[PDB]
RNA sequence: UAGCUAGUAGGUGGGGUAACGGCUCACCUAGGCGACGAUCCCUAGCUGGUCUGAGAGGAUGACCAGCCACACUGGAACUGA
RNA sequence: CCCGCAGAAGAAGCACCGGCUAACUCCGUGCCAGCAGCCGCGGUAAUACGGAGGGUGCAAGCGUUAAUCGGAAUUACUGGGCGUAAAGCGCACGCAGGCGGUUUGUUAAGUCAGAUGUGAAAUCCCCGGGCUCAACCUGGGAACUGCAUCUGAUACUGGCAA
């Protein structure tokens, strides 16, 4: 299979572009506690499809601006 | 099977109407070399009178200790007052690596090879009570098998 | 203590400072020297202790205790300085090395002559 | 506000043994029964029940071989503020294998001795000296 | 150009040549893809002395890589059937 | 490298016979043994825990003729090796060539055996060897070359080996001055007096 | 050191690059980064490793080896895979 | 590398010696001169100063200085505390943040389990081989506590549920 990192949408005010905050629950090297850490990206999309506050699948792809080197595969569980 | 030795001897004052009157405080330990240990404090006006007084307390105050061949069963803390203390079973090789005072109470007991470190304060009186707190609390599989109403092989194996 | 408290603010290691600003992990250091003089020490000692206001090569100005019985220093004279507090004179935190450069050895010292820079008979 | 019930279960056992008391009642759960069934099956607790149908209540009946208590010492390890999980080889053996660590594995809650023979690891709930 | 060549390791006056596959531009003891045995000219008539993995040479030379003046002699030394 | 001083003084400090000034004569009784280390020999030592450990190490050094830098490296080797660390130390000390040559009988004293090794007299498996610290592995055949063989500092010294205990682990021909180191030295065979336990303590800290 | 940022953030079109891309002009759009530390300030080549420690770590990155960066200081292109 | 040649021939210091820390006396000096890593020694019988003989530990090195860790559980995750020793904000309300009673689902993020490639070579650790021996060199293996994906387990953590 191909890559598909899950992540929740933060904003869409960019036109054919989005900002996604991927969540990851990795532990601290020293102390052992599992911390709720963020991986903030930008992603491409043909037209402003996704809105705000919803889970999204994302693929590693060709660079298509400065930053923003990720493509939207599809939406899963759309906004309320 | 006597085996007895001195740990420390400390000089202490009283202070009276006249001047001050010094007395010495010995600290001896005894043990057969087979899981019977006793410490005795003792205190007198003279140094040789103090250790002979100290040796009489230790002989009567023995404590039974179970042990595997010539070492501990399991790792054990043994806090007392300031000295927290710690000791670990270790292998058939090696020797008794521990601090002064803490090693005396070990070597005379019967143990031939353990790890040990004296955390917190390392006062000669308390570290001896610390080790013997730990060694008295320590237990063998033959005790625990009977305690849990089961079997020696099933628990261990 | 408290593990989450340490994630938010890690353990600040106690940075123990070096006693001697001769600096750059240097063993010794030169000094052109000024004011060779004498000072009375702390309470329980009482004496006249020899000392010179050394002017180090790296810019600092220090006081160095001159060991041994009798010395060559006077006003100037270029001297090598090692580390080592005296624990007697308040503030004198260096020792003038004997033998090295202009501070010559003490006369007639048979015992202990690596210290004090003296040769065999 | 009773954050961890599993720690609280083990304190009632610990303070129960110090007090010299037979019955020790508390609120029940799925995990409380699973821990208790390990301790009975091994041998720290002579029997237990979970009476009350609608609002459950778990009472234990504690063991004393001599006047001294059977439970020497008992400690929560993977507390909710700091969770701990261990590999197959890294499962700790308490008291050099005469004292057990209750571990929540993928195939139910079990002892650390069973997890070696099973060939797996998991969340170490509590040590029992 | 990838080349099978001697690296020269060891002590002063007592050399030990690690025969190795590396790029020509890269240094004598520089990078390499992987080694392929060793050479030692100070063994004498005893148990061990020289080694050369014949399968790995068929991979690199079959693809495209030169064999240096000394390593050319070691392929002759091991022989085909002699 | 060596002590090269008053040898029999070192026997008085420790007390026991170190086999330094043994030679053709059997027993000394010609030095006021035991009760005269230096000037103040009438004094008696209190001796702390550091003392008893140090005196044991100092004794085992002077018996075999080893200095502390070399001795500390022998300890580190014993720590690596398997089994009991104490018995490994004495196994390595006995494995020296100058010590094996002394046990054979080719050398009345240990300093004689050390110099006899150094001066190209001692051969082993056909190879001439000049090093005292040569670590002798088991199943060897030490021997003297025909130049140094049957000279007037060997035949006299070999007669002393009749009086000596004669170890079990090695064999001697005593016809053509030939030796055969058979196996490694065990603890129970030799020593039976000098303590190994106290030296292992000193270096562990 | 609390707010920074105007080719700044994103689009459509033209150019340019061995190649994608504000790499660069042209509109269009007013976003992007930031308490999970942007900006600013000081210090610093990084890594394999090295030293130390029972270990977790702590210090460090001479020598051997991988990567980057520089070549009197500042700048620019040319010739070439 | 080997052989012969001549002949005790050419070839030992330098710290320390009151306690911590192995090792003592005698003269000289008299809070002076000086020592010292800490405690501290010296005021006319100094084991601490200077010298002398003796001793101790190192020895082709030895001390001194600086530097890093260690001991220091004296930044404590393993592994400390906070009534009076340093340390509970003067007291509330509360946003982000952390943490969360309990039952039945699903769930594959944590989690664990396996699989695959990668974790450059040296260095380290184990066993061998070679310099007469050792440093040094070197063969093999483990190690490279990891990392990414893939397939599961589904108790405990989390989501969306009832
Ligand atoms: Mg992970
Ligand atoms: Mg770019
Ligand atoms: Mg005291
Ligand atoms: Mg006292
Ligand atoms: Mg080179
Ligand atoms: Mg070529
Ligand atoms: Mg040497
Ligand atoms: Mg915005
Ligand atoms: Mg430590
Ligand atoms: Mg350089
Ligand atoms: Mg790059
Ligand atoms: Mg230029
Ligand atoms: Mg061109
Ligand atoms: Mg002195
Ligand atoms: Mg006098
Ligand atoms: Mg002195
Ligand atoms: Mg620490
Ligand atoms: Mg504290
Ligand atoms: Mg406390
Ligand atoms: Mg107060
Ligand atoms: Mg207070
Ligand atoms: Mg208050
Ligand atoms: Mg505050
Ligand atoms: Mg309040
Ligand atoms: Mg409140
Ligand atoms: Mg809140
Ligand atoms: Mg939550
Ligand atoms: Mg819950
Ligand atoms: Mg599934
Ligand atoms: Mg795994
Ligand atoms: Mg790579
Ligand atoms: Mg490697
Ligand atoms: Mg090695
Ligand atoms: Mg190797
Ligand atoms: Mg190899
Ligand atoms: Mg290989
Ligand atoms: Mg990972
Ligand atoms: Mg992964
Ligand atoms: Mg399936
Ligand atoms: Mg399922
Ligand atoms: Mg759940």
């Amino acid at each position: 299979k191909i890559r598909t990192l899950q992540g929740r949408v933060v904003s869409d005010k960019m036109e054919k572009s989005i900002v996604v905050a991927i969540e990851r629950f990795v532990k601290h090297p020293i102390y052992g506690k599992f911390i709720k850490r963020t991986t903030k990206l930008h992603v491409h999309d043909e037209n402003n499809e996704c809105g705000i506050g919803d889970v999204v699948e994302i693929r590693e792809c060709r660079p298509l601006s400065k930053t923003k080197s990720w493509t939207l595969v599809r939406v899963v569980e759309k906004a309320v | 099977e006597l085996q007895e030795k001195l740990i420390a001897v400390n000089r202490v004052s009283k202070t009276v109407k006249g001047g001050r009157i010094f007395s010495f405080t010995a600290l001896t330990v005894v043990g057969d070399g087979n899981g019977r240990v006793g410490f005795g404090y003792g205190k007198a006006r003279e140094v040789p009178a103090a250790i002979q007084k100290a040796m009489e307390k230790a002989r009567r105050n023995m404590i039974n200790v179970a042990l595997n061949n010539g070492t501990l069963q399991h790792p054990v803390k043994g806090v007392h007052t300031g000295s927290r203390v710690f000791m670990q079973p270790a292998s058939e090789g090696t020797g008794i690596i521990a601090g002064g005072a803490m090693r005396a109470v070990l070597e005379v007991a019967g143990v031939h090879n353990v790890l040990a470190k004296a955390y917190g304060s390392t006062n000669p009186i308390n570290v001896v009570r610390a080790t013997i707190d730990g060694l008295e609390n320590m237990n063998s599989p033959e005790m625990v098998a009977a305690k849990r109403g089961k079997s020696v092989e099933e628990i261990l194996g | 203590a408290t593990v989450n408290q340490l994630v938010r603010k890690p353990r600040a290691r106690k940075v123990a400072k070096s006693n001697v600003p001769a600096l750059e992990a240097c063993p010794q250091k030169r000094g052109v020297c000024t004011r060779v003089y004498t000072t009375t020490p702390k309470k329980p000692n009482s004496a006249l202790r020899k000392v010179c206001r050394v002017r180090l090569t790296n810019g600092f100005e220090v006081t160095s205790y001159i060991g041994g019985e009798g010395h060559n220093l006077q006003e100037h004279s270029v001297i090598l300085i090692r580390g080592g507090r005296v624990k007697d004179l308040p503030g004198v935190r260096y020792h003038t090395v004997r033998g090295a450069l202009d501070c010559s050895g003490v006369k007639d010292r048979k015992q202990a002559r690596s210290k004090y820079g003296v040769k065999r008979p | 506000s009773m954050q961890d019930p599993i720690a609280d279960m083990l304190t009632r056992i610990r303070n129960g043994q110090a007090a010299n008391k037979a019955a020790v009642t508390m609120p029940s759960s799925k995990l409380k029964v699973a821990i208790a069934n390990v301790l009975k099956e091994e041998g720290f607790i002579e029997d237990f029940k979970v009476e009350g149908d609608t609002k459950p209540e778990l009472e234990l009946t504690l063991k004393y071989f001599q006047g001294k208590a059977v439970v020497e010492s008992i400690q929560r390890v993977s507390r909710p503020g700091l969770r701990i999980y261990k590999r197959k080889d890294e499962l700790p053996k308490v008291m050099a294998g005469l004292g057990i660590a209750v571990v929540s594995t993928s195939k139910g809650v079990m002892t650390d001795r069973a997890a070696r023979q099973a060939g797996l690891g998991g969340e170490i709930i509590c040590y029992v000296a | 150009m990838v080349t099978i060549r001697l690296a020269r390791h060891g002590a002063k006056k007592r050399p030990f040549y690690q025969v190795v596959v590396a790029d020509s531009r890269n240094a004598r003891n520089g990078r390499f893809i992987e080694r392929v045995g060793f050479f030692n000219p100070i063994a004498s008539e005893k148990e061990e002395g020289t080694r050369l993995d014949l399968d790995r040479i068929a991979h690199w030379v079959g693809q495209g890589a030169t064999i240096s003046d000394r390593v050319a002699a070691l392929i002759k030394e091991v022989n085909k059937a002699a | 490298a060596r002590y090269l001083g008053p040898k029999l003084k070192l026997s008085r400090r420790e007390g026991t016979d170190l086999f330094l000034k043994s030679g053709v004569r059997a027993i000394d009784t010609k030095c006021k043994i035991e009760q005269a280390p230096g000037q103040h020999g009438a004094r008696k030592p209190r001796l702390s825990d550091y003392g008893v450990q140090l005196r044991e190490k100092q004794k085992v050094r002077r018996i075999y003729g080893v200095l502390e830098r070399q001795f500390r490296n022998y300890y580190k080797e014993a720590a690596r090796l398997k089994g009991n660390t104490g018995e490994n130390l004495l196994a390595l000390l006995e494995g020296r060539l100058d010590n094996v040559v002394y046990r054979m009988g080719f050398g009345a004293t240990r300093a004689e055996a050390r110099q006899l090794v150094s001066h190209k007299a001692i051969m082993v498996n056909g190879r001439v060897v000049n090093i005292a610290s040569y670590q002798v592995s088991p199943n060897d055949v030490v021997s003297i070359r025909e130049k140094a063989k049957k000279q007037s500092r060997v035949k006299a010294a070999l007669e002393l080996a009749e009086q000596r205990e004669k170890p079990t682990w090695l064999e001697v021909d005593a016809g053509k001055m030939e030796g055969t180191f058979k196996r490694k030295p065990e603890r129970s065979d030799l020593s039976a007096d000098i303590n190994e336990h106290l030296i292992v303590e000193l270096y562990s800290k």
